[PDB]
C-alpha cells in the first residue's frame, strides 16, 4: 500500500520492425499460358472469351495497388530535403541512418546490409519506384527527422538543433528536460551504441528479414504451382494439345482439349484469387507501414509499442526490398528503488497534493519526484496543490510544505 | 514492348522494355501515365521521362 | 471423411495464465509492465494517475475513493450478469463456431 | 454564447468488449475426400493434377496463422507474474477477473 | 471443387480473424498495458484501465 | 464501376458455349436425345456454375 | 453572483487567482470579457 517504485536510471534503446510493403506485380498472357502456340486452341478460347479478360483485369488491379502502396508509404515528403554538409548533431552519429556518399546506390549502410540479406505467359512487371528512388525519399524523412524534428510532418520544416528536440521528446514521455541536458553525453553515447547493435544484430540472424523473404517466397511458390499445372493432363488423354490433335478424330479431340483448357483456366483463376487475398494481406501491412510513418517517423506517438517497446522518442524508416524497415528509439526505464510513498501531505490542516509528481520517503524526510525518473525535490507550495482536509484522504502523512516567499518576507 | 531489346525488334531502352513513339526528355516532370521503371509519360507530341520525386530543398541546421 | 481438427499449441489453461500474468501486472506494476520491467505502485496511486490522464485532479479520487471503489465492485458485479442473460454478447465467438 | 455545463459527479462503468482471435485449425486428406477407399479412382486423381498439395498447403499456412494470432495476443508478458497473496487493493474487488 | 470453394471461403474468414486479432493485440497494449487517449478505442466513456 | 463490370461479366458469359453445341438450353433439347443433351448440359451447367 | 476557476470534467469551484489564470494582453481585443477581482496571494502577507 506503501511502496512505490522509481527509476534511477534509464536506457535508449532502439528496435528493429520490419513491414512488407508490396508484392511482386505479375501478368499473365491468357492464350500464352493455356493454349501455346496452338492456333486451333486460339479459336476454341475465344468461346471462353471473357473469363481471360477477367483475370487480366484483376491482375492489373493488383499492380496499380502495390505501385498505390509504395506511393503512400514513401511519398510522404513533397520536397527532397538535404542533409546538411556538416554532420554534428549534438554527438549522436547518424553515419549508419544517413545515406553513404560513396556508395553508387547512395544507400545508406543499415540498407546495404538489409539489401544484400534479401533474396509461359508469366511476366513479372518492374515496380514504378526504383530503389533508388525510395531511397531518396527515405533519405529526405531522414533529413528533415534530424533537421526540424516533427515540424515537417505537420507543415514546412521548421529548424531546431537535435538536442533539443530530443529534449522535447523526453517532456512528451514525461520526463524533464533537464535530465536530457545533464545526461546528454550518456544519451549520445547509448544512442550510438545501440544503432551499431541494430547492424550486427540483422546480420547475425537470418529470420531478423524473415517477413520480407516470406512474401517473395510464396509469390515464387505459386508461379512454380501455375507452371507444375500445365504438365497436368486434368484427364484428357495427352499434356500436349497437338498430341491430342494428331490422335484423335476432330469431335473427340475437341472435347479432349476443351477439358484441357477448362483445367488450365481453373489453375489461373486459383492463382489470380490467391493472389488477391495476399495483395489484401499485402494492403493491410502498407496501411500500418503508412500510419507507422505518420505517427512514429514523423510524430512522437503516445500510443503503447505502436512504435517500439517502451516510451518512444523518435523513429527512423529505412528501405528494404519490397518492405520498409522502422529503427524505433526507445525510453526504457531501469536501475529501479522502493520508496514509501504517500497519497497527500497534512500541513496545516490542509491536504497537499502533488502537481505533476509523486511523494516518496527516503525514511526519515519527505520529497517530490516525477514518476519516470527519480529527482528528489523538497516540498513546496510550488510543486503541490491544496485541497481539502486531511480527515478525508486516507494514508495521508504529515510533513512540512516549505514556503518560499515565507524566507523572503522574514527578511 | 516488354522485355525486349529495342535492337530485337523515337526509340528509347527501359528496365520494362523498348518504348517507341515517345521521345526521351532529360527534364523531369510529375508522373503522369506510368510506363515503370521510373520513366513516365506525358503529352506535350509524347514524351518519356524520369519521374522528378519532388523539387530538391536544403534544410538549415544550427 | 478426411476433414480433421487440429489442436491449438496453446492450451486454455496456458492461455489464462498469461491473461492472469497481464491482470497481475496491471493491477500492481500500473501500465509500467507494458513500457519496461514492472514497477510496484499502489493500485489508488495507479488510479489517480489514470484520472489525471482524463483531466480530472487527483485529488477528486482520493477524496471520492470509497464511492469510486464500491461503484466498480457494482459494476463488475453487473457484468457477469449481463454475460449470462444476453446471447448476443458471446454471439461473435458462437459466430465464428 | 455565454452558458457551459460542467459535470458534478461521475460513474464509472466497466464495458464488456469481445474479440475473435484464433479460429479452428482444419487438415483434409484430398485422397480420402475425393477417392474414398477406392483406388482405381486414385490413379485417375493423380492424373488430374497436383491441387491436392496446394490445398494442404493453404490449410496449413492458415493453421499456422492461428498459433501465430494467439501468440500475438496474449504472449505479450516475458515472465508469469503472480499476484500477491493479500488481495487488498483500496477497496477494489477483483475477484471476478482474477 | 467444392475443397477448393472450402479452401478459397477459409482464406477469406482467415483473413477476417487476423484482422481482428490484430486488433485485439492493439487493443492488448493500448488499453491493458497503458491508458488510451483515443476516443472510443477502449469503451465509451473517458478509458481508466 | 467494380460493381457494374462485375455483373456485366456474368451477363456476358451466359454466351460462352463452354464447349457445348450452343449457349441455348432450349435449342440443345431440342436437337439433341437425352443422353447426348444430357453431357452438352452438363458442361453448360459446370461453366455457369 | 460570483466568477470561480474550475477544472473542465468535473466541477470543483475555486478563486481566481494570479496562480490560477495566466494574463495576455489587455481587455479591449478579447470579446466576452468580464470584469472580475483576480485575487493575489502576496498582497495579504505583504499587507501584514
Ligand atoms: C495497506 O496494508 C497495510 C498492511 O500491509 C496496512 O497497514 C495499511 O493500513 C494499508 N493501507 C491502506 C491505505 O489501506
Ligand atoms: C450572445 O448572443 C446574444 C443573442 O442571443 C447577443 O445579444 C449577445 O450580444 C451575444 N454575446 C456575444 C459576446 O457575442
Amino acid at each position: 500500500n506503501n511502496s512505490i517504485a522509481i527509476p534511477t536510471n534509464f536506457t535508449i534503446s532502439v528496435t528493429t520492425e520490419i513491414l512488407p510493403v508490396s508484392m511482386t506485380k505479375t501478368s499473365v498472357d491468357c492464350t500464352m499460358y493455356i493454349c501455346g502456340d496452338s492456333t486451333e486452341c486460339s479459336n476454341l478460347l475465344l468461346q471462353y472469351g471473357s473469363f481471360c479478360t477477367q483475370l487480366k483485369r484483376a491482375l492489373t488491379g493488383i499492380a496499380v495497388e502495390q505501385d498505390k502502396n509504395t506511393q503512400e508509404v514513401f511519398a510522404q515528403v513533397k520536397q527532397i530535403y538535404k542533409t546538411p554538409p556538416i554532420k554534428y548533431f549534438g554527438g549522436f552519429n547518424f553515419s549508419q541512418i544517413l545515406p553513404d556518399p560513396s556508395k553508387p546506390s547512395k544507400r545508406s549502410p543499415i540498407e546495404d546490409l538489409l539489401f544484400n540479406k534479401v533474396t509461359k505467359g508469366l511476366t513479372v512487371l518492374p515496380p514504378l519506384l526504383t530503389d533508388e528512388m525510395i531511397a531518396q525519399y527515405t533519405s529526405a524523412l531522414l533529413a528533415g527527422t534530424i533537421t526540424s524534428g516533427w515540424t515537417f510532418g505537420a507543415g514546412p520544416a521548421l529548424q531546431i538543433p537535435f538536442p533539443m528536440q530530443m529534449a522535447y521528446r523526453f517532456n512528451g514521455i514525461g520526463v524533464t528536460q533537464n535530465v536530457l541536458y545533464e545526461n546528454q553525453k550518456l544519451i549520445a553515447n547509448q544512442f550510438n551504441s545501440a544503432i551499431g547493435k541494430i547492424q550486427d544484430s540483422l546480420s547475425s540472424t537470418p529470420s531478423a528479414l524473415g517477413k520480407l523473404q516470406d512474401v517473395v517466397n510464396h509469390n515464387a511458390q505459386a508461379l512454380n504451382t501455375l507452371v507444375k499445372q500445365l504438365s497436368s493432363k486434368f484427364g484428357a488423354i495427352s499434356s500436349v494439345l497437338n498430341d491430342i490433335f494428331s490422335r484423335l478424330d476432330p469431335p473427340e479431340a475437341e472435347v479432349q482439349i476443351d477439358r484441357l483448357i477448362t483445367g488450365r483456366l481453373q489453375s489461373l483463376q486459383t492463382y489470380v484469387t490467391q493472389q488477391l487475398i495476399r495483395a489484401a494481406e499485402i494492403r493491410a501491412s502498407a496501411n500500418l507501414a503508412a500510419t507507422k510513418m505518420s505517427e512514429c517517423v514523423l510524430g512522437q506517438s503516445k500510443r503503447v509499442d505502436f512504435c517500439g517497446k517502451g516510451y518512444h522518442l523518435m523513429s527512423f524508416p529505412q528501405s528494404a526490398p519490397h518492405g520498409v524497415v522502422f529503427l524505433h528509439v526507445t525510453y526504457v526505464p531501469a536501475q529501479e528503488k522502493n520508496f514509501t510513498t504517500a497519497p497527500a501531505i497534512c500541513h496545516d490542516g490542509k491536504a497537499h497534493f502533488p502537481r505533476e509528481g509523486v511523494f516518496v520517503s527516503n525514511g526519515t524526510h519527505w520529497f517530490v519526484t516525477q514518476r519516470n525518473f527519480y529527482e528528489p525535490q523538497i516540498i513546496t507550495t510550488d510543486n503541490t496543490f491544496v485541497s481539502g482536509n486531511c480527515d478525508v484522504v486516507i494514508g495521508i502523512v504529515n510533513n512540512t510544505v516549505y514556503d518560499p516567499l515565507q524566507p523572503e518576507l522574514d527578511s | 514492348y516488354q522485355g525486349v531489346n529495342c535492337t530485337e525488334v523515337n526509340v528509347f531502352q527501359t528496365r520494362a522494355g523498348c518504348l517507341i513513339g515517345a521521345e526521351y526528355v532529360n527534364n523531369s516532370y510529375e508522373c503522369d501515365i506510368p510506363i515503370g521503371a521510373g520513366i513516365c509519360a506525358s503529352y506535350q507530341s509524347i514524351i518519356a521521362y524520369t519521374m522528378s520525386l519532388g523539387a530538391e530543398n536544403s534544410v538549415a541546421y544550427s
